[PDB]
């Protein structure tokens, strides 16, 4: 059907064509920002048109567009697959990005650069669509150091602090460490079996396949905020709200949720790196929440959630379970893109103020906004009969059933209580307490480039988990026998979760000083990785190339053997054969010696 | 930001410049308002005491041990405004402040446009060649005799002159370009 | 998370199962002629109803039924509801059964304890 | 000319028929009715008057055929002549013997996109294929430099020659 | 202080390390016996080779 | 817990004994210092604010920061130890060691490719 | 403390220029001096595409493949014209 194919090459001419125009002088001539929106706004349509297809008869379609060189037996080529996760997460990922443009008219208004900001957004766009929908590694390649690249450039827009400029360093350099992984794991794949393309790579499942995926993992714990490199998304809400929202919060952090749903079929052979990813996801989950729980920062404690989710959606394809994985992560689009831009509409309302200190009662002041924030907050606790609860739970027990770590069991179920906990955090301080935001107040949410993009978002975080669960393919046979308490599980703790944590809000009214516990700090300043892991090996990485590689082996060692040497025994060779005092009885006798010599010669060689 | 550094500091701007730390970081603990306000007057108490200790000695032991009451009883993330330094807002906007050295390479086709705003720029950099002079002059007839010598500037002291190395503090990219 | 776990990890084991290893004893062991399972479905059905090789259980029969009244009743995503029941029932009736199989497995072990005791007449 | 069914090929298609069990209206079929109008006949108006213009001067091309030289095996040591000829008809095959190993690249990624799920049994042609090519192209092109060369793929055959016959001796 | 920092993260770190050791010493299992795939666990299916039979693998109910 | 200056985490102004001190010496450095400063902030002052000027302000003491760390550094070596065993391990050390890392792997791997046992399956590249 | 009584005219003077500096950069009038769609760019990229993806794509081999169709029991194939056979009768009712 032509109209699947089409559609699947469409999506990405359309999003294509706003970076052009601006190439051309035309842009200058029509609206930027209202073209772009409009743009993405049909892609999302042309992008229901296939889903439909899927849905109606489940089918698949590999495309094989371009050829671009034969490299003798690995021919390579740009080839989209258009897989369940291609186009249910392509559908996802316009709608968010369809809501943050226009958000992002309203947010960066008043800043000289809109259209530059809107085109590297739509840049992001396609470099993420390209890394959904690859089928050879070249291009999921293409697209995993696209989105890199365009982060730096995005994390950082406002260059001239440098604390943007900082962040963006360390998402390079966090994505390099990953990127390592990936080249490994294409390596092992460009050899051993030999294409990269998908739908033969998959012949690999009975081999031992573990040298690759080990790789794969690597590259997902850096690209996703594993335990290991898990501090630069908090770094990355440097970054403009909006972008803060588009990638931080969806298509920049699943990536490496969606890379190993790809090469699952291979995940499945090998037990041990299906657990190593259950044990670590794990780790993140707990120890990102546990941070979460003390920063002062709105931003801060939506993205420590961002990581906290994807920790759990981490721990499904660790317990080998990709499908639900995928639903969480199109769910985890919907309401974490809300409470950003929930929050993108705070700070922009109030006098550019990030931190919960001093913002208070928006549930008066902005009902909408709060509206929108309760509704996002109860979606991230999983609340009943919302997005969250059609995919979360069904997670939650899933560990409650399975067999696993003791450790990673109990470790993911306070992580779901601690989620209700820091949501408790967010709508206690940020809207129900007295105000305590400057006293000047300007508050203005009504302008549609707000509401609309914010309304929609909310009727998709309402209605999404009921439309996706039922509509979706049914796969991984789930085990919905349960004793009670483990079937309720997830419903309890979250409710326990504010319970404790209302008791924690309510606590500090009092005019009693609690202050925090020593455990406390270590969680308020991220568990101490940053302050230490950050200060050591970026000082003992850049000493040892300043005074021990590039000036100790440079410069003199290197110089002084080869370089230097040769210079100076020439030169004391010419000192002792050149003074000569010039007499000449000296000279002549040197005549007699030679004479000597050479009669000898002449006479033991006879 | 403006005013220059003093050499040494003074026994009070020590004790009175914790009194802001102390206070501002106590906002960081007492999230909300009245039990803050509660929890800092009781704050001012125990700086009020103390305030008429004459022994020095004492003073700098009352000090030395409340900044190392303080280091420990800090929070980790206090409350810094949004556009100082440290901040979330710090230096974002200076991406836009452009350090108006720059009109002078503009193109007479740019500069045509915008006709009045070069009239008036013109002027001002008249004032300031026609008082360079003048004002090197007073910065040095002005050098008190050698010795210490801090970085604060002279004023006029005389009509017409422009208050001297003026250039840069007047004539600075706005703070908010926007 | 369970009680089951504490009998196996806290106290002893030597009764409680291994899941490695569950029907550890000999399948037809209590058993005359026990019937063994029966699939309604069809090596082929499958492979042409394409279910996931995991998705093949002996549920696999009301699955293809599901997957049937899902592409059938496209536009109607909220009607294939009684399938969905039937699925699930047969798995939970399948779940089930993989409980009787450990709990059966559970109790043979304790009457090799019992009867190693007893057996183990002191002369 | 698209391709040679047979090169290339490609099963018989399988399509199970229209049974609709819902009063709803497809939304799908409405929309194809007009991609079949608002977009296939724009478009396939113009094709065809494409077609029409080339059939006008139609013109060929032909695939050059070498004649086959003598290979290195025979060749005499140090003509420089005869070994350039059959260096080079080598290195020709081993290029004519690297887009059939092309094609079992590609001709299987099509058998486990077109066979999702059944991969593991359905697509079992091919790979017992990709073996039967792989053992073989690994068997007279793989040791070799990049300096490969039809004398040394000539001496990694006639090394292993030994062995199926030091081996086989050996078994006796 | 620093040496505070250090000792507490690493702890954290090897605490942590550990338990899931623990864990994995004392897992978590539901009652439940083996899964039962049905044909020889999916033999000839999981790609096996049509022409060997394989040992049968049956389940009986109850 | 008193804090404890580590070479990173270095003792705050605050908490610092030498901050507070003011025996007449010490304030005599510490005002001393401001004038070496303000002079030389005098010297930037009226020579970046000076109308009429097109040439660079060269910041001499930028200059003599990389004259000294990389055209005074050969000019000032004197080869002890702690700098030849120093400047041995560090140039032979590692090269030595990836040698029996990649001379056994490589070695690992032929005789398993002579022997029979490396697979080298679909793999026809290199 | 408190400002130095020749600092407090330093801060009072350069803010007086400051201020007219301000005024200054205010633009004058005039100052800047200068001297359904949506069918366009989703119809016409569309056809475009459309010819593209069948009288390119579609005609080369393996460019466009598709996992089989679903088929199951009691459905007619197409094609072929059989009818795939009903599937062994489900015993239970049991809900
Ligand atoms: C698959 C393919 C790979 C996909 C993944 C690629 C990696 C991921 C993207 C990395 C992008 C890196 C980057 O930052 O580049 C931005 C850079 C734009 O610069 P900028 O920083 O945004 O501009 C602001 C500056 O201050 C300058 O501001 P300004 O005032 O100059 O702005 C006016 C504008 C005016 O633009 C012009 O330059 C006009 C002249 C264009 C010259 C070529 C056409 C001339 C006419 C021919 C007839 O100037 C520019 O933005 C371009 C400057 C550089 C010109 C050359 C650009 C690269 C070649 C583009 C070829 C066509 C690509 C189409 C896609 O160039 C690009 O836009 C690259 C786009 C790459 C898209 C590839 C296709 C996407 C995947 C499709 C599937
Ligand atoms: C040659 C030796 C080295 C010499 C170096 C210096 C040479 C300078 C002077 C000569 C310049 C011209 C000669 C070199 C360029 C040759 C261009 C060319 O060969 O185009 C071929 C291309 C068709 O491609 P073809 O390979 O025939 O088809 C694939 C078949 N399987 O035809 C085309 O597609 C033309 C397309 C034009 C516009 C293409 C823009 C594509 C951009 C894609 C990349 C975008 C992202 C790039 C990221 C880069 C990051 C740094
Ligand atoms: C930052 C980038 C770092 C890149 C690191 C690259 C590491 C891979 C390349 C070096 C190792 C290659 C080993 C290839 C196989 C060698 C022959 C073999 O079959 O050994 C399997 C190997 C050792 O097994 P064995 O000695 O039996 O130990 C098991 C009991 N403890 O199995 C093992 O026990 C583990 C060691 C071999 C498997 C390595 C898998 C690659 C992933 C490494 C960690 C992630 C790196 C990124
Ligand atoms: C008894 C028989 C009952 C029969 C019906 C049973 C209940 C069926 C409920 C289905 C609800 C589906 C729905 O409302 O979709 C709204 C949509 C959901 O999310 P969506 O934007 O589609 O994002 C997912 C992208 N894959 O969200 C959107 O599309 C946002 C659209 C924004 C503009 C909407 C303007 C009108 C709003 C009207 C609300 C009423
Ligand atoms: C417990 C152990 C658990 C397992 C190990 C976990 C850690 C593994 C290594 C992770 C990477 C370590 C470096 C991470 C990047 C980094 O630290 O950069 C941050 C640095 C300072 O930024 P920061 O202080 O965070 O933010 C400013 C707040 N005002 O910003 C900087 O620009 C610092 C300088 C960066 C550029 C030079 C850094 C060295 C580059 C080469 C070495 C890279 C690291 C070593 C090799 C890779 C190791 C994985
Ligand atoms: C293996 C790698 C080998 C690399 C060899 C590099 C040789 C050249 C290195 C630099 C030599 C040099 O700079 O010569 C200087 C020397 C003294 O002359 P002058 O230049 O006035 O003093 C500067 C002292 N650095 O001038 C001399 O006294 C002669 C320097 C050597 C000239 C070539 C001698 C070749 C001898 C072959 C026997
Ligand atoms: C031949 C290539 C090597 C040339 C140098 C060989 C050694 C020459 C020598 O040692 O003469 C030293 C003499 C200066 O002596 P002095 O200043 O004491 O040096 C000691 C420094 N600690 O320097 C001199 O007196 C001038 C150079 C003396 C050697 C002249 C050539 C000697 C040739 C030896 C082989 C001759 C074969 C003749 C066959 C007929
Ligand atoms: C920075 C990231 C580091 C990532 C490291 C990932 C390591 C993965 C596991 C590699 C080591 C085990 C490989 C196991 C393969 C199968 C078993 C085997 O036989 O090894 C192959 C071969 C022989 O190794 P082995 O069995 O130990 O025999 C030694 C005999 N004397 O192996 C050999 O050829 C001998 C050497 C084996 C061990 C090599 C260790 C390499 C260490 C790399 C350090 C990287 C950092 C260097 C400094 C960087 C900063 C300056
Ligand atoms: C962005 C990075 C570059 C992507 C370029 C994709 C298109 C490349 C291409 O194939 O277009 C040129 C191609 C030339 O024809 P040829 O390649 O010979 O095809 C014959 C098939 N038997 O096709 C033609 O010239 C014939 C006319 C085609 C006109 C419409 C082309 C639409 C191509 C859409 C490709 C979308 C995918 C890439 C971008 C996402
Ligand atoms: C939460 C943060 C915890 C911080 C707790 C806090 O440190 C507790 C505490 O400072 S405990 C009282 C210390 N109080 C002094 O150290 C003042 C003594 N210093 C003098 O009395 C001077 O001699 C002077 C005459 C200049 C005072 O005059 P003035 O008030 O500076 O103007």
């Amino acid at each position: 059907m032509n109209i699947f194919t089409t559609s699947i090459l469409l999506i990405f001419i359309l999003l294509l064509s706003p970076i052009l125009i601006s190439m051309s002088n035309l842009i200058k001539h029509i609206n930027f920002p209202l073209y772009t929106t409009t743009s993405i706004k049909f892609s999302f349509i042309i992008s229901l048109l296939p889903l439909l297809m899927f849905f109606h008869n489940n089918m698949e379609y590999m495309i094989t567009t371009w050829h671009w060189v034969t490299m003798n037996s690995m021919e390579l080529k740009m080839s989209f697959k258009t897989d369940f996760f291609s186009i249910l997460f392509t559908s996802v990922a316009l709608f968010v990005t369809w809501s943050i443009m226009q958000f992002s008219s309203w947010y960066m208004h008043s800043d000289p650069n809109i259209n530059r900001f809107i085109k590297y957004l739509t840049l992001f766009l396609i470099t993420m669509l390209i890394l959904t929908s690859a089928n050879n590694m070249f291009q999921l390649f293409i697209g995993w150091e696209g989105v890199g690249i365009m982060s730096f450039l995005l994390i950082g827009w406002w260059y001239g602090r440098t604390d943007a400029n900082t962040a963006a360093l360390q998402a390079i350099l966090y994505n390099r460490i990953g990127d390592i992984g990936f080249i490994l794991a294409m390596v092992w794949f460009s050899l051993n079996m030999n294409s990269w393309e998908l739908q033969q790579i998959m012949f690999s499942n009975n081999n031992d396949n573990l040298i690759p995926l080990m790789g794969l993992l690597i590259a997902a714990t850096g690209k996703s905020a594993q335990f290991g490199l898990h501090p630069w998304l908090p770094s990355a809400m440097e970054g403009p709200t909006p972008v803060s929202a588009l990638l931080h919060s969806s298509t920049m952090v699943v990536a490496g949720i969606f890379l190993l749903v790809r090469f699952h079929p291979l995940t499945t052979n090998n037990n041990f790196i299906l657990t190593t990813m259950l044990c670590l996801g794990a780790l993140t989950t707990l120890f990102t929440a546990i941070c979460a729980l003390t920063q002062n920062d709105i931003k801060k404690i939506i993205a420590f959630s961002t990581s906290s989710q994807l920790g759990l959606m981490m721990v499904t394809l660790g317990m080998n379970q990709p499908h639900l994985a995928f639903l969480h992560i199109c769910t985890h689009a919907f309401f974490k893109a809300m409470l950003f831009m929930c929050s993108g509409s705070i700070i922009h309302s109030l006098a550019d103020e990030q931190d919960i200190r001093k913002m208070g009662n928006i549930t008066k002041i902005m009902p909408f906004t709060s509206s929108c924030l309760v509704i996002g907050s109860l979606a991230l606790t999983g609340m009943p009969f919302l997005t969250g609860f059609y995919s979360k739970d069904l997670i939650i027990e899933a560990i409650n059933t399975c067999n696993t770590n003791a450790w990673a069991l109990l470790i993911t179920l306070i992580a779901t209580s601690m989620t209700a906990m820091y949501s408790m955090r967010i709508i206690y301080f940020v809207t129900m307490t007295k105000p305590r935001f400057p006293p000047l107040i300007s508050i203005n949410e009504n302008d549609p480039d707000l509401m609309n993009p914010i309304k929609r978002l909310a009727f998709g975080s309402i209605f999404a988990g009921f439309v996706i669960s039922y509509n979706i393919p049914p796969t991984s046979i789930p085990v919905l026998t349960m004793p009670w308490f483990l079937k309720t599980t997830a419903l309890i703790i979250s409710v326990l979760g504010f319970l404790i944590a209302l008791e924690l809000n309510n606590l500090t009214m009092k005019l009693s000083m609690n202050k925090a516990n020593p455990y406390s700090s270590f969680s308020t300043l991220l568990g101490f990785f940053p302050s230490i892991i950050h200060r050591i090996t970026p000082m003992k990485s850049l000493n040892l190339s300043l005074k021990t590689s590039l000036t100790l082996l440079d410069l003199i060692w290197l110089e002084k053997t080869i370089p230097k040497s040769t210079s100076t025994l020439h030169t004391n060779m010419t000192t002792l054969t050149t003074n000569q005092k010039g007499l000449i009885k000296l000279y002549f006798m040197s005549f007699l010696i030679n004479i000597i010599l050479i009669i000898i010669l002449y006479s033991i060689n006879l | 930001a403006f005013c220059a550094p003093p050499a040494y500091l003074t026994h009070q701007q020590k004790v009175l410049r914790l009194y802001k730390r102390a206070l501002r970081h106590l906002e960081s603990w007492c999230i909300h308002r009245d039990k803050y306000r509660y929890f800092a007057c009781l704050m001012r108490a125990r700086f009020e005491e103390h305030k008429n200790e004459k022994d020095m000695m004492r003073a700098t032991q009352l000090l030395r041990e409340a900044e190392e009451e303080f280091w420990q009883n800090q929070h980790p993330q206090p409350y810094i405004f949004p556009d100082s330094p440290g901040g979330t807002s710090f230096e974002r906007y200076e991406c836009y402040k452009v350090p108006e050295w720059c009109l002078d390479y503009w193109h007479p086709s740019e500069k045509a446009m915008y006709p009045d705003y070069f009239s008036k720029r013109e002027q001002w950099k008249k004032l300031r060649m026609e008082s360079w002079d003048r004002e090197v002059k007073q910065l040095q007839e002005e050098t008190s005799p050698d010795g210490i010598m801090t970085e604060a500037l002279p004023p006029a002291r005389r009509e017409g002159d422009l208050p001297p190395l003026w250039w840069h503090i007047v004539t600075r990219p706005r703070e908010r370009p926007t | 998370m369970g009680a089951h776990l504490t009998r196996r990890y806290l106290w002893d084991a030597s009764v409680e199962p291994d899941p490695e290893k569950i029907p550890s004893f000999p399948p037809d062991l209590g058993f005359p002629e026990r019937k063994e399972r029966v699939m309604v479905a069809t090596q082929q059905e499958m492979m042409d109803a394409q279910l996931t090789l995991q998705q093949r259980d002996y549920c696999a029969h009301y699955l293809i039924r599901l997957l049937k009244c899902k592409r059938d009743s496209f536009p109607n995503f909220l009607a294939c509801k009684h399938e969905q029941h039937d699925w699930d029932y047969c798995e939970h009736l399948d779940y089930v059964k993989r409980m009787k199989e450990f709990e059966r497995e559970r109790r043979l072990l304790q009457r090799k304890k019992r009867r190693a005791l007893k057996e183990a007449r002191v002369a | 000319d698209s391709w040679d069914k047979d090169v290339y090929p490609e099963p018989p298609s399988r399509t199970p028929a229209p049974s609709p069990q819902t009063s709803l209206p497809n939304p799908i079929t409405y929309l194809t009715k007009a991609y079949d109008l608002v977009v296939d006949w724009p478009v396939t108006l113009v094709r065809e008057f494409i077609e029409r213009q080339h059939a006008k001067n139609r013109t060929y091309y032909y695939h050059r055929q070498y004649r086959r030289v003598p290979d290195i095996t025979e060749c005499k040591e140090g003509d420089v002549l005869c070994i350039y000829e059959a260096e080079m008809q080598w290195r020709r095959d081993f290029k004519v013997d690297q887009e059939i190993m092309n094609i079992i690249q590609e001709r299987l990624k099509a058998c486990q996109q077109r066979e999702g799920e059944n991969y593991q049994q359905n697509c079992a042609k091919e790979l017992e294929q990709f073996t039967k090519v792989t053992k073989a192209y690994q068997d007279r092109y793989l040791d070799l430099g990049a300096y490969y060369s039809a004398r040394k793929c000539l001496a990694k055959q006639k090394q292993r020659m030994l062995e199926e016959r030091k081996a086989a001796r050996q078994e006796a | 202080s620093w040496d505070v920092m250090c000792k507490h993260l690493f702890g954290f770190v090897a605490f942590m390390v550990f338990m899931f050791w623990v864990g994995h010493v004392f897992p978590s299992y539901q009652p439940v016996g083996p899964k039962q795939y049905p044909y020889n666990n999916l033999y000839l299916e999981r790609g096996g080779d049509p022409t060997k039979e394989p040992e049968p693998v049956v389940h009986y109910d109850i | 817990s008193k804090y404890k200056p580590a070479p990173l985490a270095t003792l705050p102004s605050t908490l610092d004994p030498a901050e507070y001190d003011v025996s007449p010496e010490t304030r005599r450095a510490q005002v001393e210092r401001l004038s070496i400063r303000a002079r030389l902030k005098r010297e930037y002052l009226l020579q970046y604010n000076d109308p009429k000027r097109v040439s660079h302000i060269e910041d001499p003491a930028l200059i003599r920061w990389t004259y000294a760390r990389s055209a005074n550094i050969y000019p000032n070596f004197r080869p002890t130890p702690k700098n030849s065993l120093l400047g041995a391990v560090a140039g032979f050390g590692p090269l030595i060691f990836w040698y029996y890392v990649f001379k056994t792997d490589r070695d690992r791997k032929e005789r398993l490719i002579q022997e029979g046992k490396l697979d080298r399956k679909f793999n026809i590249s290199y | 403390s408190g400002y130095t009584p020749d600092e407090k005219l330093r801060l009072q003077q350069l803010r007086e220029l400051r201020r007219r500096w301000l005024k200054d950069q205010e633009l004058s009038p005039r100052e800047p001096v200068l001297p359904l769609f949506a069918v366009s760019h989703v119809l016409i990229p569309m056809w475009f595409v459309h010819y593209y993806v069948k009288y390119h794509m579609a005609t080369k081999p393996y460019t466009i493949v598709s996992s089989k169709p679903r088929i199951f029991p009691g459905d007619t194939i197409l094609e072929t014209g059989e009818v795939i056979p009903p599937m062994r009768d489900f015993p239970d009712q049991h809900h």
